[PDB]
RNA sequence: GUAUAAGCAAUUAUACAGCGAAACUGCGAAUGGCUCAUUAAAUCAGUUAUCGUUUAUUUGAUAGUACCUUACUACAUGGAU
RNA sequence: CUAUCAACUUUCGACGGCUGGGUAUUGGCCAGCCGUGGUGACAACGGGUAAGGGUUAGGGCUCGGAGAAGGAGCCUGAGAAACGGCUACUACAUCCAAGGAAGGGCAGGCGCGCAAAUUACCCAAUCCCGACACGGGGAGGUAGUGACAA
């Protein structure tokens, strides 16, 4: 039963081969999401606690959160559920999955370190993995960087450097096109919008007044006929 | 502010009391901004009316929440159906002793005001303003709704109502 | 007649409704106790 | 999954959390739009798609115990769940809101239901054999099994002959409507339509023993219980003048004691030979009681009461004391226990059809094994 | 995707446009009473040759119908819609003839500036304002209060303003837009009510030929006053 | 049954009767004007309007609740005989309690929205004659 | 199963025709909705043209018009008392169109005592029919439902008054 | 409409800019056509009506709706994939 | 076309009216309530299966139910009960490490052991569908065979 160990804070992960079901025995009959200490696992794992988040048993079936059958079971998955992507829209498909009950017939267990211990897993917690992309919209950049009102996200955005082809040319920077950034063109867009509103209401006021004097004119002519 | 309302109501429910205990679902459903009219009409004239035993324990928090939902400008649409029908609904469903405690909540500084003395006028009162005119507009619309829904039950509340509305009218005509 | 839409019991055999279930006799009593009890109800 | 009382804990493992839930559309908009953080550990459901989004009417469990059939009201359907596969097997629509359904086979392979448009519908896996309209409106359903015959009680008084009242009984090896059994309901207005009057004129409940002698018991709206003997096809007894309408009727495992109930909310446990009530309990408030069944915690015998005040009361029989009371927080329209032990599947008004687990009554059934470990975890957490 | 023969026989196609024929798109004019823009360009005017050529011409802002640029190929332009082409600077108008076929006329800007449209109906719009429905599916808000059903309106085509109106009148000259006597310019002499549906007018020519056409098909052009330049 | 009513006229006020004319050169009868009878399928009391075809005929079976059966006779040309042949057609029309029904009379009916499987017409003006039974034949 | 086509019925002359075709989509008629009293349960149904109509299955409150004086109020619904179609519906407490039902009187009495002044149900313009006064003294009025609860999603109707009021009292006593 | 492809191709004031795979978003597939027990004024054809209904797309116009006790305030909006 | 079809309907309500439900809407279309019908020797009803209209010298031209292995239910969408999908039953068939997984039509050849018209090319023009001048089209044209004739 190999364990896919993931440190979500540091953003790292590693598969670990595990023999000795006598060592693994504390995992049995534990639901997905249950907190379990790693002190029974290894002497390096002193002071750690980890949650489980699923896995795959033999014959390769996923493990869906929220099913109490310990064996392999046969659900009917709709669109927005796990362990299924819809082929077409509005599709409900019957698929077989393994219930949340961690039994002996599993093959990989997805485990996530939530509180570390005093010792360090060598390939897991020492290695940091950054986030791939920084924030793009202006307000989220502002919340990320704690900037003031005068502090210019245009010059405080994240930059990334690459090298192009052409036999080692100059390095080349890249910037993520800040979305929620107010520009004079946005200002003129809103201004032209309300200008269209007031111009239309001005037009209907003018035409209503002219129809008022034309109806007074035609009623006066009809009464002069009468 | 509806978020501050939610946190405040969570604090009042942290005050674990047998009076508030059977009504916490009605409180949170009054507070959820998609259930207001239905939660109101299930609160009043429903099977689970306010029991008169701990009514003196539940009515103040319920009335402050009703004032918050009648003062809210965020979720309101326009027109009379925008917030005016809401105030009319709250005052129509309210009760008269509850209305007295509510107008005590509504008149902030003007609760203990005296417009007339043993002598005629109190120019020392009128040449000092305790309220901004925006709050005066809100108070006065609120009280017009209160009177229009009250009718003849105004009798135990005159000595506050006439003081409030006369102070507003005379400060207005002095501003004229 | 006032009764067409099922309002009178048309005692007519139904083709599909003919042979659904066989009678399975499930009674734990030897029927002598039961009809002696039907004799010795409240009335006797 | 929660725990309501102290002494004998009840566990609502599946069921609605709120009394007035919003539209499911607005709930989905909120869940996919705003930030949420739910109690992901103890929040789940045990059977996928155990709801109907409007209300529910009736649940039964098969004799084999592998099939759960349950009807719901909008796009009026019945779902069938293969409880070994822990999911929805299929879901079939109908033309009106189901009143009462009864299974025939040990599996779901044949079902029947009395259905609101005065109909009896017969369902196979292959489809739906043609319905038969009954003349007068229905109230419940029973099936003589030793001699296959489905019989329905009806409201109002008969057309011609006498003015007693009727239980339409049609056989399945014969096919025809044999004869309505003549059961007196009460006096009606002579100026009236053929479908009775609005105040009274109703037969309500039928119940038949399937292992003992099987006295066909009927219950009528003037508070009057009658008893018909099969193989004789005639009236045997009339007893029990009560103040409430007779709405509760079920026999015991031995075949002697009856437990019937009055819509004021009063249960009387009778013997078939002693006209004095063996036990009497008035309970709850004036809301009418709905259902009652005997059941044995395998040492001791106990009794269910189901009434729409969100009240289900498990009473004792050998003593009469109240063992446990449960408040289902919403309306409820039907109750059933699994034949194993411990779990009460309850059909309600809310979206989610809710089941209770009593650890002190029995174990978790043979298809949710880990429910015992879940109550175990609740005792860990508390 | 009808055949060339099953296409209406008054927007003409010769014996070489293939077995098919375009169908008009959805627009103001009716299906049977339409001339599509590609057929107007390459079959009647022959300012192009091919579907792709007409696609390119209509794709660049070069063909203007009723004062507005039209992009798509099969925009319907049925009846009395001015077609301004600026690179030739010509304006074309669609009338019928005595036989009942589309006839194109060349006009300059002075008479090309305005349109003459028949009033379909009149009602009160939202807000309590009277509005006016032409047969061009044009809605004019705030009209002259005398313009009833089956009137005719001279329309500015630049501001859409009601420049003038002509009244349904016995003793007026008209043009027919339907029926078995379609396209016979003559004078209205008589109206017959026949209350209960399908009122008739009796319309003779300028040269002593009487016939019965229905008001729906009748299209008032002017008492004498041929406000549009009919072909001579 | 419930209480019958015209759809939107306020009765119990402490401070009328609406009836519209069909037009087409028709006059509402006085029993339709003042008679307190009420029915939804009457063109002068209900909301049913008459438009389209206007037909005539002779009633044959007045013994029915406010619906008559009309025999429509006409002359059918068969080419094989090159002769005209009599053909009777059986219509129906909703009869108002405003008029005085007579069997054998001449009745003018008008096309309305379909009120029943057969009832497609409303009666407008009866003309009283001395029409006889089935044995009478005439084109009308 | 449910449809609106007329192929299965007999001819106008009393003939049976095969006329065997398939049930298409525009003769679709959906299943009925027994609108009962409970918390608000409304299922949305999209129909042709993408219109929305609100099938109301469980309803508690609706509004009722006391428009004789010119007011209307949203009140609760206790339970049906009579129905012209089905006594089974009267039994099962269903709300349809033209359904007479006793409603709560408290907002109406509130509006009355607020507007005119005199207490009711405990000058010359504030006057009540005595039967309506008895309804107010009991505190449970007789109103009618005239909104279609199935195809509009709301129970609204006018209060009963005068001739219809006395007619329905007599019908209730029948 | 959404590009930080760790994609190319560049500089003369550096959020983004040219081209742009993948992906999200919007549209589209009420047919082009195949088979076979047939439909005997019900379909169908003329002839009307919709004051008994629906309609994406088309083109035309189109929407006056603030303040209303947060104030000892708020003023570059959120969260997900 | 027929009386070797004179009675038919009420045997899925047959004709009404009232009340509602559902439908986009009217409607016995359906649920209650009551009334008594409605059709027919002027040819109902049944039976037979052999299932035309318009464009007018002419011929030509144009237009014209049920199912996608079988019942049953559901889903999107302005428009479908799409057969496009799913769900359960039934009838088949395939892969496998025997735990499991996906799937169902048309065209061609033989149909004696002895026989005879292409498995062709392109959307080039007319026409259609799309964010859209550029993408995609099983209508359309181009080509090849022929002593059956002519």
């Amino acid at each position: 039963m190999k364990l896919n160990i993931s440190h979500p804070a540091n953003g790292s992960q590693k598969l670990i081969e595990v023999e000795d079901e006598r060592k693994l025995r504390h995992f049995y009959d534990k639901r997905m999401g249950a907190e379990v200490a790693g002190d029974p696992l290894g002497p390096e794992w002193k002071g750690y606690i980890l949650r489980i988040t699923g896995g795959n048993d033999k014959q390769g079936f996923p493990m869906k959160q929220g099913v109490i059958a310990p064996n392999r079971v046969r659900l009917l998955l709709s669109e927005g559920h796990s362990c299924y992507r819809p082929r077409r829209d509005g599709e409900r498909k019957r698929k077989s999955v393994r219930g949340c009950i961690v039994g002996p017939d599993l093959s990989v267990l997805a485990l996530s370190i939530v509180k570390q211990g005093e010792q360090d897993i060598p390939g897991l917690t020492d290695v940091v993995h950054p986030k791939r992309l920084g924030p793009k919209r202006a307000t989220k950049i502002r919340r990320f960087f704690s900037l003031s009102k005068d502090d210019d996200v245009r010059k405080y955005v994240i930059r990334r450097e690459v090298q192009p082809k052409g036999e080692g040319k100059k390095p080349y920077t890249k910037a993520p096109r800040i979305q929620r950034l107010v520009t004079p063109q946005r200002l003129q867009h809103k201004r032209h919008r309300i200008a269209l509103k007031r111009r239309q209401q001005e037009k209907v006021k003018e035409e209503a007044a002219e129809y008022a004097q034309i109806l007074a004119k035609r009623v006066a002519e009809a009464k002069a006929q009468k | 502010d509806i978020e501050l309302q939610k946190l405040a109501l969570k604090a009042i429910l942290t005050w674990k009391s047998e009076g508030i205990k059977p009504y916490q679902e009605h409180l949170e459903y009054l507070l959820d901004e998609a259930r207001f009219k239905n939660e109101l009409t299930v609160l009043f004239q429903g099977d689970n009316k306010i029991l008169p035993e701990h009514r003196s324990e539940v009515i103040p928090v319920l009335l402050h929440l009703l004032y918050g939902r009648a003062i809210s400008r965020k979720g309101a649409a326009s027109g009379r159906h925008g917030l005016h029908a809401t105030r009319l609904a709250i005052i129509r469903q309210l009760d008269v002793e509850d209305m007295g405690s509510f107008l005590d909540i509504g008149l902030g500084p003007l609760r203990a005001i005296r417009v007339v003395d043993e002598q005629g006028v109190r120019e020392s009162v009128f040449a000092h303003e305790p309220l901004p005119p925006r709050k005066q507009v809100g108070l006065l619309n609120m009280l017009e709704a209160v009177i229009n829904e009250l009718g003849t039950s105004v009798e135990p509340y005159m000595d506050a109502l006439v003081n409030s509305v006369l102070y507003c009218l005379v400060n207005a005509c002095r501003k004229l | 007649r006032r009764a067409s839409k099922g309002r009178k019991l048309r005692y007519t055999v139904h083709e599909k409704l003919q042979n659904f279930m066989a009678p399975e006799d499930r009674r734990s009593w030897e029927e002598h106790a039961i009809d002696r009890l039907f004799g010795t109800l409240f009335g006797q | 999954k929660l725990t309501n009382p102290g002494p004998v804990p009840v566990y609502t493992v599946a069921g609605p959390s709120t009394a007035r839930p919003l539209p499911d559309w607005l709930l989905r908009r909120r869940k996919r739009s705003a930030k949420y953080d739910p109690e992901n550990l103890n929040n789940f459901e045990l059977i996928q798609e155990f709801e109907f989004e409007e209300a529910s009417n009736c649940v039964r469990v098969s004799e084999d115990g592998n099939w759960i059939m349950s009807t719901g009201t909008y796009k009026p359907q019945f779902h069938v769940h293969n409880t070994r596969e822990l999911s929805l097997s299929f879901s079939r629509h109908t033309n009106s809101e189901n009143v009462t359904f009864l299974l025939l086979s040990q599996d779901y392979s044949k079902s029947v239901h009395l259905q609101c448009d005065r109909t009896l519908e017969f369902h196979t896996p292959m489809g739906c054999h043609y319905s038969i309209r009954i003349p007068r409106f229905g109230r419940d359903l029973a099936y003589l099994r030793q001699s296959c015959e489905v019989l329905v009680p009806a409201v109002g008084l008969s057309s011609d002959g006498s003015g007693y009242g009727e239980v339409f009984r049609l056989d399945l090896e014969r096919g025809q409507f044999l004869r309505p059994w003549q059961v007196d309901v009460g006096e009606d207005e002579p100026g009236s339509g053929l479908q009775g009057s609005i105040h009274a004129g109703a037969v309500n409940v039928a119940a038949v023993a399937e292992n003992t002698h099987g006295l066909c018991a009927f219950g009528t709206s003037i508070g009057t219980v009658e008893f018909y003997d099969p193989r004789s096809k005639s009236r045997v007894a009339v007893l029990g003048n009560q103040d409430g309408e007779i709405t509760a009727l079920d026999y015991s495992r031995d075949g002697l004691s009856l437990a019937l109930g009055t819509s004021t909310g009063q249960i009387r446990i009778f013997d078939l030979r002693n006209p004095r009530p063996l036990l009497k309990k008035d309970q709850g408030m004036g809301l009418p009681i709905k259902n009652l069944i005997h059941l044995t915690t395998p040492t001791e015998e106990r009794k269910l009461l189901s009434a729409d005040k969100r009240i289900i009361k498990i009473w004792d029989e050998q003593s009469g004391d109240l063992w446990t009371s449960v408040e289902p927080l919403v309306d409820l329209n039907f109750v059933t226990h699994v034949p194993d032990s411990g779990m009460i599947l309850t059909a309600n008004e809310g979206k989610q059809m809710h089941c209770f687990f009593i650890p002190n009554l029995g174990l978790a059934p043979r298809w949710c094994h880990f429910l015992d470990n879940l109550v175990h975890e609740m005792e860990s957490e508390k | 995707h009808q055949k060339r023969l099953s296409a209406p026989s008054h927007w003409l196609l010769d014996k070489l446009s293939g077995a098919y024929a375009p169908r008009p798109s959805t627009g103001p004019h009716k299906l049977r009473d339409c001339m599509p823009l590609i057929v107007f360009v390459r079959n009647r005017l022959k300012y192009a040759l091919n579907y792709r050529e007409t696609k390119a011409i209509m794709m660049q802002r070069l063909v203007k119908v009723d004062g507005k640029v039209r992009t798509d190929i099969t925009y319907p332009a049925g009846f009395m819609d001015v077609i301004t082409i600026e690179k030739t600077g010509e304006n074309f108008r669609l009338i019928y003839d005595t036989k009942g076929r589309f006839t194109v006329h060349r006009i300059t800007d002075e008479e090309a500036k305005y349109k003459l449209g028949k009033v379909k109906r009149v009602q009160l719009g939202r807000g309590g304002v009277p509005f006016l429905v032409t047969h061009d599916a044009r809605t004019i808000r705030y009209p002259d209060p005398l313009i009833k059903v089956n009137d005719t309106v001279k329309i500015d085509l630049e501001t859409g303003k009601i420049t003038d109106f002509i009244k349904f009148d016995t003793g007026a000259l008209a043009m027919i837009t339907g029926g078995r006597n379609m396209g016979r310019v003559g004078v209205i002499t008589h109206r017959e009510r026949h209350d209960g549906g399908f009122g008739i007018v009796h319309l003779k020519d300028a040269l002593d030929n009487t016939f019965a056409t229905r008001e729906s098909n009748v299209f008032v052009i002017g008492s004498e006053k041929p406000w549009i330049s009919l072909p001579k | 049954r419930a209480f019958l009513k015209q759809p939107h006229i306020f009765l119990n006020s402490k401070v009328r009767r609406w009836y519209k004319d069909v037009g087409l050169g028709f006059k509402t009868p006085k029993t339709a004007i003042e008679g307190h009878y009420i029915d939804k399928k009457c063109p002068f009391t209900g909301m049913v309007s008459i438009r389209g075809r206007i037909l005539t005929g002779r009633v044959v079976s007045t013994k029915m609740h406010r619906t008559i059966i009309i025999r429509r006779e006409y002359l059918h040309y068969i080419p094989k005989y090159n002769r005209y042949e009599k053909r009777h057609k059986n219509l129906a029309a909703h009869v108002s309690p405003a008029f005085r029904v007579e069997e054998g009379d001449m009745v003018v009916v008008g096309q309305c929205r379909p009120l029943s499987k057969t009832v497609r017409f409303n009666v407008l003006r009866v003309l009283p004659r001395t029409g006889k039974s089935v044995k009478k034949f005439q084109k009308f | 199963g449910i449809s609106r086509d007329s192929r299965h019925k007999r001819s106008h002359t009393g003939a049976k025709r095969a006329f065997y075709r398939k049930k298409r989509a525009f003769e679709l008629g959906r299943q009925p909705a027994n609108t009962r009293i409970g918390p608000k349960r409304i299922h949305i149904v999209r129909t042709r043209g993408g219109n929305h109509k609100y099938r109301a299955l469980r309803l508690d409150s609706g509004n009722f018009a006391w428009g004789s004086e010119g007011c209307t109020r949203k009140t609760r619904i206790i339970g049906v008392v009579y129905h012209p179609s089905n006594n089974e519906l009267v039994r099962t407490n269903t709300l349809t169109k033209s359904a007479v039902v006793q409603i709560d009187a408290a907002p109406f009495r509130q509006w009355y005592e607020a507007h005119y002044g005199q207490p009711l149900g405990r000058a010359a313009h504030g006057k009540v029919d005595p039967a309506l006064e008895k309804q107010f003294e009991a505190g449970r009025l007789y109103a009618i439902i005239s909104s279609r609860p199935g195809q509009s999603g709301r129970a609204d109707g006018y209060i009963l008054e005068g001739e219809e009021l006395a007619f329905y009292q007599r019908k209730l006593h029948k």
